[PDB]
């Protein structure tokens, strides 16, 4: 029996109990063992804001960069080596609270795609300004291409990450 | 010592060219961020006390010279395309203002708290 | 006496310390095929680039103990370092004779966009054959 | 409450042969789940308790299995005096009881 | 505001909800944020409208 | 360094020549004065 107000967990929700009974074989005989499971569920408020929104948030600045004029070529680099910075640093952020487990979690996975297309964005510019001044034409239907297609694709794969994570 | 030599840093903007404003902009807003960060730590140092201790008024001290210098330079700027005589002038005026007036508020600070 | 043989995962510092380092490295990469005529842009990516570069092995040392000799991850970080510093490089020698003989300096461009990333193969098999 | 869900309803088989009873437990009962045999006009004889534990009497060939929500009951070799009603009841909760299985030749 | 938002997140613990200090370094973002989007469309917009 | 290179900034476009000579000076002297500060140091805290 679990008291009502008897709850210190932060980060975590008692979905309820079960109990078991059974035996185990030592090395010493055979002894009854007593079994309580906790079923937790852990609340993804606190890893929304601090991971799913600051990368949601360096996605959109790094595709805003798109709709600069080609003719400031400071203006978005800086916009891609500091989202790139960003993202660094916020994946070196994440793992912090999890334990050293030796394969990936659903939230390396989102980190990894927002990685993927913040890297994306900014080898597009390198495209696009490797092609003004020579093919402009083709850069700036590339750069219109770009302004549909990293958003679109950034919100299909938000669909299916949260779809596939959140009906487990 | 970090905290005057990023005064100083800050002071170094006034005798950029004025028309280098990537330069003089990017100078005034890292040193922002680089005081915050020494404030922060050296907060850090001690208990989290509400009252105003010697340490912190000399810091924030610190960060209103660097607010003041990238605010300079940004009126300066927007001065340029009114008035060049204004802007011109307002330059000289405060590349002997800041530094005065940082010694000047040292020396009270200095004067108040060790003859106490 | 009851001993026991770990070996170590790797996987963890794959996602922590290696990838990031990489892509920080290809990302320092993209300087050379920016105009040479830009030098806020380039002087952005490679100083960009270094202080990422140290930020990583900051954030990286936090965890460790204070160790005399040299770590692979140490070796591999430093090696990183090494090739954004030498970019870096690359590109202030290019804008000391930009002016003087544009030819040779978009032939150095050149020859940057193929020998880092060669280069930065071979050292990356130089070390995964090492320790592996 | 927990429903037991007792199948099937009622079977036949030879002298020699093994058969598998099955019980299914509507929520987790762990294993607390026994067997009761009651031959016609006589009052029920536990066999299996837990889930897997002959009860003292019992013939080696009688034998329990499962966890959770699936449970079965295999009478292997079974003989004359093998022929009876069989219940399931979980002892989880308030006891709750299967609706029974009778068995034929 | 990141390296602010990062120095706070340290000494607290981690709570589902979100605090008054949180919704405060949210809004500050947001209006960051929004200046820088402020310029993207003022560029995006000037080589047509020099008024607008 | 920062302060040799506003000195520069402030004397380009008024005496180039006086930027190009104190840029080419400082070219030589920093690196050299710093490797006589290294050895210096190294010197004085390892032959110890
Ligand atoms: C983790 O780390 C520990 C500690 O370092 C290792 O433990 C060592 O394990 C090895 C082998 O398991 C031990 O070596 C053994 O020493 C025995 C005693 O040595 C005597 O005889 C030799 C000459 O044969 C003399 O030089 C020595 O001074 C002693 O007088 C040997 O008997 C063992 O067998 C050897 O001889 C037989 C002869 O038939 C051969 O068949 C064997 O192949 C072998 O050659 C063996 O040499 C060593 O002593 C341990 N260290 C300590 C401090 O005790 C663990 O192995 C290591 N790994 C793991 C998984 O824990
Ligand atoms: C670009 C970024 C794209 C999406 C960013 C939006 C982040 C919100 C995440 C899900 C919303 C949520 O549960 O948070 C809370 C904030 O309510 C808000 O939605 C705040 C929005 C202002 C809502 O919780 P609630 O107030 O209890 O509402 C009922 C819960 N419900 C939403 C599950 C029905
Ligand atoms: C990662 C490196 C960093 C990634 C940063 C992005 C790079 C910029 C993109 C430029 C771009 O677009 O590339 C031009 C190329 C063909 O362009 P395109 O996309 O194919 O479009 C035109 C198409 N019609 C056609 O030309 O065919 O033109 C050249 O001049 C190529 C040779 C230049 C330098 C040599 C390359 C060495 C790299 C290779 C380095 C060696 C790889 C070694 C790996 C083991
Ligand atoms: C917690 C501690 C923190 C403290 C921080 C504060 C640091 C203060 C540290 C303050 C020191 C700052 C040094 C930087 C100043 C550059 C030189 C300058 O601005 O003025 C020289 C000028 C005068 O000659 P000219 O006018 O060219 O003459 C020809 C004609 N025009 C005429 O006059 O007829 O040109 C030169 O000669 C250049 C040679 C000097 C270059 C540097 C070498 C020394 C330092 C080299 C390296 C300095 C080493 C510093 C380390 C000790
Ligand atoms: C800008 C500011 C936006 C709003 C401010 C902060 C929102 C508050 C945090 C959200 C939060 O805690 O909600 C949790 C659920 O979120 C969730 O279920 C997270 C869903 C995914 C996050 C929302 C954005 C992802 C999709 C965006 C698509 C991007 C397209 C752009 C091209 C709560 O739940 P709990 O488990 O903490 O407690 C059990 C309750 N349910
Ligand atoms: C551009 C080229 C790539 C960048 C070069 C990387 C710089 C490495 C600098 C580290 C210094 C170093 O090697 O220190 C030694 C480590 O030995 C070692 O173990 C290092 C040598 C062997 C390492 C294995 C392969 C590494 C990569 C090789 C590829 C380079 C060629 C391309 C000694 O350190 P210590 O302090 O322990 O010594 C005595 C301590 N008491
Ligand atoms: C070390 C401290 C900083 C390192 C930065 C150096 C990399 C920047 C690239 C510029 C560079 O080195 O150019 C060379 C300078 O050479 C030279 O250094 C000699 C040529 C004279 C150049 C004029 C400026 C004085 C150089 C200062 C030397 C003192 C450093 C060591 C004491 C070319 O120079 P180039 O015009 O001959 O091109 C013909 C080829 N060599
Ligand atoms: C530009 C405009 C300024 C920027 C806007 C700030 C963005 C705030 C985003 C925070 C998200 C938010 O409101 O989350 C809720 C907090 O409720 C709240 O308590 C927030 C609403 C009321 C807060 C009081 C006043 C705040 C400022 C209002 C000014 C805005 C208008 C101008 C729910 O959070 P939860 O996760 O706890 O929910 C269920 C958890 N299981
Ligand atoms: C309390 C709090 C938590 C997180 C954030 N934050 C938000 C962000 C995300 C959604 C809304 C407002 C800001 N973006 C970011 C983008 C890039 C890097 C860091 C952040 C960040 O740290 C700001 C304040």
């Amino acid at each position: 029996v679990v008291a009502e107000d008897g709850s210190r967990l932060n980060q975590y929700d008692l979905l309820g109990q079960t109990v078991d009974s059974g035996i185990v074989q030592s090395s010493t005989g055979e002894y009854v063992v007593m079994t309580t499971h906790f079923h937790l569920k852990r609340k993804i408020g606190y890893f929304v804001i601090q991971t799913y929104l600051p990368c949601i948030m360096t996605v959109i600045l790094s595709q805003v960069s798109f709709w600069l004029n080609r003719e400031s070529v400071p203006a978005r680099t800086v916009f891609g080596v500091t989202t790139v910075l960003t993202m660094t640093t916020l994946s070196i952020s994440a793992r912090n609270s999890l334990p050293k487990v030796a394969y990936a979690t659903a939230m390396d996975w989102f980190i990894a795609v927002c990685y993927a297309f913040v890297f994306s964005a900014l080898i597009e510019f390198a495209t696009v300004n490797y092609f003004t001044k020579s093919q402009p034409a083709r850069a700036a239907k590339i750069d219109r291409l770009s302004r549909i297609a990293f958003p679109l694709l950034f919100g299909i794969f938000n669909l299916v990450y949260w779809a596939t994570y959140l009906n487990r | 010592i970090p905290c005057t030599l990023i005064v100083v840093l800050s002071w170094v903007s006034f005798w950029i060219n004025k028309d280098a404003v990537p330069a003089r902009t990017s100078l005034g807003i890292t040193t922002v961020l680089t005081m915050t960060t020494l404030s922060t730590i050296a907060r850090k140092s001690l208990p989290k006390v509400s009252y105003v201790t010697a340490m912190d008024l000399f810091v924030s001290v610190c960060f209103i010279f660097v607010f003041s210098a990238l605010v300079e330079y940004g009126t300066l700027h927007y001065f340029v395309s009114s008035q060049p005589a204004r802007a011109a002038k307002m330059d000289s005026y405060a590349r002997i203002f800041f530094p005065t007036a940082f010694c000047l508020f040292n020396l009270v600070y200095w004067v108040s708290y060790l003859y106490l | 006496s009851l001993s026991f043989k770990l070996k170590r995962n790797i996987g963890y510092f794959i996602l922590q310390t290696y990838m990031p380092s990489i892509l920080i490295t290809i990302l320092s990469w993209v300087s050379f095929w920016i105009n040479y005529d830009a030098s806020a842009a380039r002087v952005a990516l490679g100083i960009t680039t270094v202080l990422t570069m140290t930020t990583i092995n900051t954030h990286l040392r936090e965890t460790l103990p204070k160790i005399p000799y040299v770590k692979a991850i140490d070796m591999y970080l430093m090696g990183c370092f090494v090739f954004v510093f030498m970019a870096l490089l690359e590109y202030a020698l290019v804008n000391y004779i930009f002016f003087s003989q544009p030819a040779r300096a978009a032939a150095i461009d050149r020859w940057s966009r193929i020998f880092f990333p060669v280069v930065f193969s071979f050292f990356n098999i130089v070390y995964w054959l090492y320790y592996v | 409450n927990i429903v037991m869900t007792q199948s099937p309803k009622s079977m036949s088989m030879s002298v020699g042969e093994r058969v598998t009873l099955s019980c299914k437990a509507s929520e987790y009962v762990g294993t607390y789940v026994s067997w009761y045999q009651q031959k016609p006009e006589q009052s029920p004889k536990l066999l299996i308790y837990g889930a897997s534990n002959r009860y003292t009497g019992v013939p080696d060939r009688f034998t329990g299995s499962g966890s959770a929500t699936d449970f079965t009951l295999t009478i292997g070799s079974v003989q004359a005096e093998d022929l009876a009603d069989y219940h399931c009841g979980q002892s989880y909760s308030y006891p709750t009881f299967g609706a029974g299985t009778k068995l034929e030749l």
